[PDB]
């Protein structure tokens, strides 16, 4: 099962690119009424 | 008949106190819960706050905090007053009632919900003008 | 305020401004000019008494259509103002009762 996973895992998307610092805000106005959900603005090279 | 009887001094002067009552009558007083709304000419409506029976005075934070709702029992009155009372109040104080309204949208053993306070039966209102007038 | 302009005996429905994000709970208001108001239909269905079947309300289907109000069949007694106040869960406590909707009949015998 391990290796089956990392085969599988292998050929998809790789994800080095998402380290960035991430401006994060708060979504829930009402206290308690979902943390736990967290909005990130960050940057993300493009094609070009 | 709860005729939410309204009567303030009619004439005021800037920073000072507004004194409208609001009579229950015609109905029990301790059975249901009572508020305060406002509106003003040319602009919308706008509520005071509310006071319930624990009688912690929910506040406007678009009014800056500078009034001061209560109620009292002995004569039957809501006591809601304006402390320092800007030129920009001239205007109309109204009366209204509060049922509080459970809305359900997720599980209560979370907290998943939220309280609407809905308003039924409303007063007639007193306009009050506010300059260096008295 | 937004004037509207209907004909007479006709169905009319009556939309607020800002969108209806989240589920909502719309409330109804008779703000006829110049003495007290009154409400229409509050939950987004409950009509309260005394208030007769040509003010319908709009049911709930999660998403879609917005705060509508059902008018069938206006009369002479319904030259007012009508307010959208509503209840959702991202603005939390709706604080404002929002903006004000105008609506001027015209062809009013
Ligand atoms: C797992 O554990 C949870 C613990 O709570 C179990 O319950 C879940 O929470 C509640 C309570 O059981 C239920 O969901 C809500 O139910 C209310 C209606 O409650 C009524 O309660 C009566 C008994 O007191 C009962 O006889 C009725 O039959 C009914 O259950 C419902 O109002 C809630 O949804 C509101 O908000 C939704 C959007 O968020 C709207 O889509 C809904 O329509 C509704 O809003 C109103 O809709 C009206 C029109 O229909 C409209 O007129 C009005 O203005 C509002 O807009 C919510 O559905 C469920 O039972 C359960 N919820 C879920 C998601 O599971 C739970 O059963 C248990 N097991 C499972 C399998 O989850
Ligand atoms: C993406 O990178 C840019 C690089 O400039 C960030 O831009 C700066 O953002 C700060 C606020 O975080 C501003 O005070 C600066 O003035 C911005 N500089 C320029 C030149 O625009 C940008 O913020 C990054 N993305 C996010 C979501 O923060
Ligand atoms: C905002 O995010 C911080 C993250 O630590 C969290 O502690 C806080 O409860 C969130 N909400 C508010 C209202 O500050």
């Amino acid at each position: 099962i391990i290796s089956l996973w990392d085969q599988s895992l292998k050929p998809c998307v790789k994800l080095t690119p998402l380290c960035v610092t991430l401006q994060c805000t708060n979504v829930t106005n009402n206290i308690t009424d979902d943390g736990e959900l967290k909005n990130c603005s960050f940057n993300m090279t493009t094609e070009l | 008949q709860v005729q939410l009887q309204e009567s303030g001094p009619g004439l005021v002067k800037p920073s000072e106190t507004l004194s409208v009552t609001c009579s229950v009558s015609g109905d029990s007083m301790n059975n249901y819960y009572w508020t305060w709304i406002r509106q003003s000419p040319g602009k919308g409506l706008e509520w005071i706050g509310y006071i319930s029976d624990r009688e912690s005075a929910t506040y406007n934070p678009s009014l800056n905090s500078r009034v001061v709702i209560s109620r009292d029992t002995s004569k039957n009155q809501l006591s809601l007053k304006l402390n320092s009372v800007t030129p920009a109040d001239t205007a109309v104080y109204y009366c209204a009632t509060a049922r509080r309204g459970q809305r359900i949208y997720g599980v209560v053993s979370f907290g998943e919900f939220f309280y609407y306070y809905s308003m039924d039966v409303w007063g007639k209102g007193t306009t009050v003008t506010v300059s260096s007038a008295s | 305020v937004r004037p509207l302009s209907v004909a007479l005996g006709e169905t009319a429905r009556i939309s607020c401004g800002r969108q209806a994000l989240g589920s909502r709970a719309v409330q109804w208001y008779q703000h006829r000019p110049g003495q007290a108001p009154i409400l229409l239909i509050y939950n987004n269905q409950d009509r309260p008494s005394g208030i007769p079947e040509r003010f319908s309300g709009t049911p709930d289907i999660n998403f879609g259509t917005r705060a509508t109000l059902t008018i069938s069949g206006v009369e002479a007694g319904d030259e007012a103002d009508y307010y959208c106040h509503m209840w959702d869960s991202r603005s939390g406590f709706s604080w404002s009762f929002g903006g004000a909707t105008r609506l001027t009949v015209l062809g009013q015998p």
